[PDB]
RNA sequence: GGAAAUAUGUCUGAAAGAGUUACUUUGAUAGAGUAAAUAAUAGGAGCUUAAACCCCCUUAUUUCCA
């Protein structure tokens, strides 16, 4: 690409050699053009200081550069580059950079050229399918925690059937769970919605269930996996959220307020969690009522932002009611007509009765389908 | 007109329910083009008239209650009140003022400067400059009845300025008369470079002890939309000495605005200046910023 | 010291006159309480002891000044010291122009009595009394005290009558003085300034606070302890005389 | 010049009043002697012209004065100056040990009721007089002077009484005119030493000659026309105010 | 009238004594001016006209008061009054504790030397000048007067050399006309209050402001016409003497 | 009581300042002699004892004033009062006319150097180290006592230079008392009149007898004990301030 | 970096209290009387109004990110 042909000038104009790697040459190797492209560079941070002032090319750090990573804005392209390092001692050689590497699928270091330099048979781990380790899995275990969870999304996102573990993978991993717990809860909770967003998903969640990390990251003991899997079912290619399927496991609220407390994450999926359960278990569809969805359609006019609307979508994924969930769709919230001043042009001043009068009216106008003009609303309210 | 027809459709939509109609605030919304910003504007209208009207029903409250102690005294006919034996007339208002005007004038000659720097005009809107004017008002109250009270001095002050105006509004004929310093010179010329200290919430400085040999100058500003370093800037730019006050050091002051209002810094000062500790003078900031005092 | 000394203090039942007898008798003295039947002075005169007898009379009446004179040289034999702290105080405009009121004469003739003539009556009377008595060895009878005010030389608006009776005492003061310079008593006048007394305690708090304000220093109500402490300098010093001390804390009465 | 200016002088039929009467009359003022009906005053008021009416009245009687008031506003429509020379004066010893005889507390009573108390009533009853002015061009709408011997400040033996009531002029000077500064009323005293009048002339001649003889300089008895054209500066002068003037000489009145 | 008068005026180019200048140059009466030589009094004296002459000189300076009372005698031959209106006015507390500023010797040094030691200085010297006068058929042969300060009863904070000079004159405007009665010369004081002249511009506009409205009655600054026509009403009237007059317009000092 | 008090006292060596020095060293309190070098001072200071102090210094000269209070802030630590009774006098007519003698103006000078400027430099060097020690109860650093005279009210004849001095003591007492109110000092004035002392004995003995029948009572002149007990009475009390005390004894100064 | 928190310009606080300024020479409750300022609570938006709340954007402080 041009950005790429820049960044190689402005390289070899710094003269320190330059690669793609990790994810970025994953995705070249696998013929896709990546989604995310990642540099790895013999130049010392010092080195990349002195080459951007030299070339002018806006700087931007994004605090990443205590391990050396920089962004640079070619032609209006931002450009990612890390310095090479081991395990922070920066390194000029490929090699033990790659040896520093996690996994072998991102430890090969493609040429501008197009030619990649794998020193542990990354690629062909790739091609294969297969996950391997750089150099040996259990210290790299020991390296890191969080990676434990890095090789689950892979595995997922990679390998094309579940259950393609390797058994020493799983031992080490269920040795270590130990030091899981200590990892931020940031790292963790992000892993856990990709690795949920992933394949092999229902699989992927038992077997970290029988690895017992749920301890260690406050996951309950015991989860509704039955329900999981139905769950996980019916919203199989309707874009589930993570924190659908968290809540299928969960089975009481309070238990993901705390996991909530323990990662800290978004207060959005707070109440995403807090409601699903609490639905789940009271708001179902009216099979009765000529609407299935019409129990659904009243509740969300109960409540008061377009927040809500989505939030009930996502629990009719969660019931993968998958018709009910299109009618949702394609179904507007229809207006409430009738405003507090046509209650006090009929003759109300007190606020309370107004409100009152407003909320008897929106029961009304639910009852009569929301067919009920705002002059039939008036001909119900009663002069008072 | 148009706006009277407006406001009949706000009062018939009841949203800030306006009431009475008046020509100044008409004009008002004439020139007041954002209704959106102008609902609020409405809102507190219809609250000030509301509250003329409640304002009313208590003067009948209390002239009923007034009329109640008067025909109390009328039944109780107990007489031979002290015997008439009194000392002085019931004149104490005009004597406190007297006697407040004698110790602003001797402060006035032999008082310590401390200085408002009117300079904040351009940084301040309608309602900042009313506030700004309100604080101006209350802590020159505050100094006058003082027992030992500053000099104060109104610098940089425009002789036709707003803020100039706005006070002399508020002061009506009391303006000519007050027993303060106001000149169109900035308090760089009145004063050495060496003794002035212009405090402000930035300045790396910390103070620590009041110092009486020095002229305090305080930014008369009112910032709603945070603009951090003004004050700073200015002193900067003048080359003048800055310091802060010790909120840190004594209150457990963890996240809060910094920044004080212009009455709680003359009594924090004037405290200071009575020989008091920190903990009386910081005992006037507000008390929702700070927890508690530290030890 | 003043011990053995027998003292007629006028108003004695309350205010400075209470306080300038609970010194005298602290430091062994007798003291006669000349205040109102209806003062309350009875009760004072028991608490401070057998030393301190109550005598009910009117300054202004010269019968019941002689009655309770007597009644004190019964009791003690000998009048030594006098003090005069009895009075009384009235507050009025001259004029009043908006309202059209004009001070009343009663007043300034009922202030006047009670305060001037009743202090001069208690003057004569005594010093016949002290005139019966020895010389010492400076030749010092006794000693008279009156209680002035600073209005006397700067009163405030509405004090005519007020000023016009303490500037009476004195100006009396000296000339009575050099009368009785042949018998040997001195005449002395005290004018206290401000003074945590029930003339002024019974003003709201804020006044009361206002007016301790005022005083330059101490920024107090005078204590009626010192004002009975200064008459007691004034009766062991065998030289002031004819002179008006004012006990004011530097205060200059405001306009 | 003081032409049109309407005075009432009280005392006026004698002595300085009747020396003030007299200047100010011949200056072109309106006079209005106030004074006792058995005084003579009549006389001196025939004499004096058009511009002087007698009005005979007592200074200590509430009624006589406010019916002399009348009388003048009826006569002339107004009055703007206001001069209290009336008093009279008692000799008597506060208490005498070898005659044993004690001052009588009814010459004490008459003295302060005449040199004191009529002062005070004529000087509130002009005031409320006078409160009708117009303002002139300084807002003054009138003038008080008052008459009160340098006894009140360095009194003989004898002059208790006379001494009593001139200090009480003298403390009342101050008040009043702080009562009156807002009507617009100027209250002003003057303390004369020795003057060559009736009162004076009533003790012994030789002791008279003696005081005229004692006086620094000038060494005569002070003429009452001089005290008339002091009355006369003080009204011109339109700035003195709540102050007291010894027209006395330079003596200082010995022992 | 004055008319023949000689006057010697101290500090006669400005203030109180430019306009006691021009009211007795234009009653008829002649005056010399005793002013600073950079006082710029020459052309007050070319203003006034020929019965007026600046003649250069500082009080202080022995020498230079004696060569202007030679040229008054060279021009008119006489010497009958002296009016000491010269001095300065120094503010300063007396010692600032919060500031750590004690009171300055050299400040209080010269304002005694210009104040008080300059006005007993002149005093001395027209002595001399008025006793060559052939005495008056009265006696006198001429008239001191002096200008002092409110100041000398009451002096507010920060005014410590100015009372002390001013009390300085005060006491010793007596024994002074005792000293030259003999010789029949007449000493008075005057003490004026606020007046506007050049002497209040130290103070700021608001605080001079405030003290005018804070005089009883009339409430403004005085007028210096009205010292001129007291010192005028002072200079007729052969009674007056050893007396200090408190024009003052009956404001009282506070704090 | 006075115990653990520091007092400078100025002319302490004789006079008045000795004998109170004596009764407050009697009465525990501490002393420190400040008077000429060559006034025999050290002498004194050794009878007194070990608590009183002899500083030679000049209260005119700055210096030496530093340098004895420096002397006695070591010896002490505190200076709890002052007492400025150093001064001189000299009897001198401002004109004599028959002898043609005017008085020098370097007497006066002297005089006022002496008194009026030493006892103002005394108060100004002083009021520093009162101001160093801490508030005691009441908030009282220090108590400071004048010695003015009668003559500065009513002065004799020849004593102009020692009125004019006096009388500026007496002027400046009140502006102090205010200046050092804040401060918490109070400051008052003792005005003695005939007191037998080394100033007196050098005047004739005929001019001694007269002048001790001349006081009415007592007919004597007041042993200095007398000032020193009115001293020890003003230290005590805490609310006599801004005040002149007239130790006198009712005698008025011949004219 | 993205989250997660708060922000009351006199103080408490949700409307009301304690506050503030200018005048009345106050007759003993002036312990009052005429007036002034008084903005749903950082600054601007939607939703509305009885109070409002609830959310969008902007700004000032804070704890967490191979
Ligand atoms: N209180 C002050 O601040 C102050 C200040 C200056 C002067 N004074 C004067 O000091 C004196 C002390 O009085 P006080 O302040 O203690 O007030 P007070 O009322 O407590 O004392 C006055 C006393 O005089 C008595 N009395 C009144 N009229 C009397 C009469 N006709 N015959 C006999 N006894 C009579 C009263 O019963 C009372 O005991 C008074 O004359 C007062 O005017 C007081
Ligand atoms: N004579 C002096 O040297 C001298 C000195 C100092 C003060 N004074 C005062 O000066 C004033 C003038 O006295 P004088 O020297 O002219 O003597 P005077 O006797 O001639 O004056 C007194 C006048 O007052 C009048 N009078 C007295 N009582 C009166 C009353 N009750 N009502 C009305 N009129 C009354 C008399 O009739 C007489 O006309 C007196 O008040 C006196 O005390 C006089
Ligand atoms: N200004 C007031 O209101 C006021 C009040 C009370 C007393 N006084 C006294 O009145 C007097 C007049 O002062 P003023 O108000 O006219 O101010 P002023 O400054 O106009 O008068 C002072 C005059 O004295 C002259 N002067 C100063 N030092 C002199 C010297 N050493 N030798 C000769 N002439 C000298 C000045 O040149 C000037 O003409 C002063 O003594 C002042 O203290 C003034
Ligand atoms: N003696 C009286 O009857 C009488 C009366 C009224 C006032 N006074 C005043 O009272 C004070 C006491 O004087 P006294 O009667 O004891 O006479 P005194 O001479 O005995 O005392 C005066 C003292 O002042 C000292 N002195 C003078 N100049 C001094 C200087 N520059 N520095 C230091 N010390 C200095 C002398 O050495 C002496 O000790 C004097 O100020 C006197 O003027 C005295
Ligand atoms: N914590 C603090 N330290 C010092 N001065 C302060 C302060 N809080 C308020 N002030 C003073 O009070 C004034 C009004 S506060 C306005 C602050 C504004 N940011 C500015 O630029 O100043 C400030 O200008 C400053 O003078
Ligand atoms: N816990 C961790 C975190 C990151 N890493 C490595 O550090 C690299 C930094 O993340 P990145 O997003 O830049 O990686 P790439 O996008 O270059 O693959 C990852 O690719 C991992 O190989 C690790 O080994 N262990």
């Amino acid at each position: 690409t041009e950005g790429l042909k820049s960044l190689t000038e402005l390289f070899v104009k710094e003269n320190h050699e330059l690669r793609i790697a990790g994810g970025a040459v994953r995705d070249l190797l696998n013929g896709v053009k990546p989604q995310d492209i990642d540099f790895a560079t013999t130049a010392t941070p010092t080195q990349m200081k002195e080459m951007f002032q030299s070339a002018g090319i806006r700087m931007i750090n994004n605090r990443g550069e205590k391990h050396g990573t920089i962004t640079a804005r070619l032609h209006e392209e931002n450009f990612e580059i890390t310095t090479l390092r081991i395990d922070v001692e920066f390194t000029t050689d490929w090699q033990k950079d790659a040896e520093r590497r996690d996994l072998t699928i991102n430890s090969m270091f493609l040429g501008f050229d197009g030619t990649l330099f794998d020193y542990f048979n990354g690629y062909e781990d790739l091609k294969n399918k297969k996950v391997r380790f750089v150099g040996h899995a259990k210290q790299r275990i020991q390296e890191d925690y969080l990676r434990i969870l890095r090789y689950f999304r892979f595995y997922g996102r990679i390998v094309d059937k579940p259950g393609d573990h390797d058994p020493e993978t799983l031992e080490a991993i269920a040795e270590n769970a130990k030091g899981l717990a200590g990892i931020s809860g940031e790292r963790i909770w992000v892993e856990l919605k990709k690795i949920l967003v992933g394949n092999h998903v229902n699989h992927l969640i038992h077997l970290i269930y029988d690895l017992d990390v749920a301890p260690y990251i406050g996951l309950p003991a015991n989860a509704s996996l039955e329900e999981f899997d139905k769950v996980s079912k019916n919203v199989d290619g309707f874009s589930p959220k993570p924190v659908t399927l968290l809540a299928s496991l969960f089975k009481v609220q309070d238990d993901v307020t705390k996991l909530d407390l323990r990662l800290k994450i978004a207060k959005e999926e707070k109440n995403l969690g807090l409601f699903i359960v609490k639905n789940r278990k009271d708001l179902i569809k009216a099979t009765d009522s000529s609407d299935p969805l019409k129990p659904y359609q009243d509740f969300i006019i109960d409540s008061r932002e377009p927040d809500a609307t989505t939030r009930v979508c996502e629990l009719l994924k969660y019931q993968g009611e998958h018709c009910l969930l299109k009618e949702m769709q394609q179904w507007s919230i229809p207006p409430f007509p009738v405003s507090g001043h046509d209650i006090r042009k009929v003759g109300i001043s007190s606020g309370k009765e107004i409100g009152a009068l407003l909320q008897q009216l929106r029961e009304q106008w639910k009852k009569s389908g929301y067919q009920m003009e705002k002059d039939e609303l008036l001909s119900y309210i009663k002069k008072t | 007109a148009a706006t009277r027809e407006f406001i009949e459709m706000w009062r018939l939509l009841g949203r800030e329910v306006p009431e009475h109609i008046t020509e100044e605030e008409l004009k008002t919304l004439m020139e007041c083009v954002s209704n959106t910003a102008k609902k609020k504007y409405l809102k507190y209208l219809y609250t000030k008239e509301k509250v003329k009207k409640a304002r009313q029903i208590k003067k009948e409250m209390k002239a009923a209650a007034r009329e109640e102690a008067k025909n109390i005294k009328l039944l109780e006919t107990t007489e031979e009140d002290k015997q008439k034996n009194f000392l002085f007339l019931r004149l104490w208002d005009r004597n406190m003022d007297i006697a407040m005007g004698w110790k602003g004038a001797q402060a006035m000659q032999f008082g310590q400067p401390l200085v408002f720097d009117m300079a904040y005009e351009n940084y301040m809107k309608r309602k900042e400059l009313q506030n700004t004017v309100s604080q101006l008002l209350e802590s020159e109250g505050w100094n006058r009845r003082n027992v030992d009270p500053f000099h104060i001095y109104f610098c940089n002050l425009k002789i036709d300025g707003a803020l100039h105006r706005e006070l002399v509004k508020r002061y009506q004929e009391k303006w000519d008369k007050l027993l303060l310093t106001s000149t169109e010179k900035s308090h760089v010329d009145l004063f050495p470079k060496d003794s002035i200290i212009y405090l402000t919430a930035d300045s790396p400085n910390v103070m620590t002890t009041f110092r009486h040999d020095k002229v305090y100058v305080i930014g008369s500003f009112v910032d709603k939309s945070m603009q951090p370093g003004t004050s700073l800037a200015k002193a900067k730019r003048l080359n003048l000495a800055t310091e802060c006050l010790p909120l840190d050091k004594y209150l457990q002051w963890e996240i809060g605005n910094k920044n004080l209002t212009l009455d709680q810094m003359i009594r924090i000062l004037l405290c200071l200046k009575n020989n008091g500790n920190w903990q009386e003078a910081l005992q006037f900031v507000p008390k929702r910023k700070h927890t508690g005092f530290l030890e | 010291s003043v011990k053995g000394l027998v003292a007629v203090i006028t108003g004695g039942a309350s205010g400075l006159g209470l306080a300038t007898a609970e010194r005298l008798v602290g430091q062994g003295a007798s003291a006669v309480l000349l205040d109102l039947p209806n003062s309350g002075g009875e009760a004072q005169a028991k608490k401070l002891g057998n030393n301190c007898v109550f005598a009910p009379a009117d300054v202004t009446s010269e019968k019941d000044v002689q009655t309770a004179l007597a009644l004190a040289k019964g009791k003690f034999g000998r009048v030594d010291v006098a003090v005069n702290c009895a009075g009384i105080a009235v507050a009025s405009k001259t004029y009043n122009l908006k309202k059209g009121q004009t001070h009343t004469l009663e007043d300034f003739q009922r202030v006047l009595d009670v305060n001037l003539m009743g202090t001069f009556n208690v003057i004569r009377l005594v010093a016949g009394e002290m005139g019966q008595n020895e010389p010492d060895q400076g030749g010092q009878r006794g000693v008279i005290i009156n209680t002035a005010s600073v209005a006397a030389f700067e009163g405030q608006v509405g004090q005519a009558a007020y000023s016009a009776s303490k500037g009476g005492i004195v100006g009396m003061t000296l000339p009575i003085a050099r009368d009785l310079a042949p018998i040997g008593i001195r005449v002395m006048t005290i004018a206290p300034g401000l003074f945590g007394t029930p003339l002024l305690t019974s003003l709201p708090e804020k006044v009361c606070n206002f007016l301790a304000s005022q005083v330059p220093f101490p920024s107090r109500l005078g204590d009626p302890a010192e004002y009975a402490h200064l008459v007691q300098a004034i009766i062991e010093n065998p030289f002031l005389n004819g002179e008006v001390i004012r006990l004011d804390g530097a205060i200059r009465m405001q306009p």
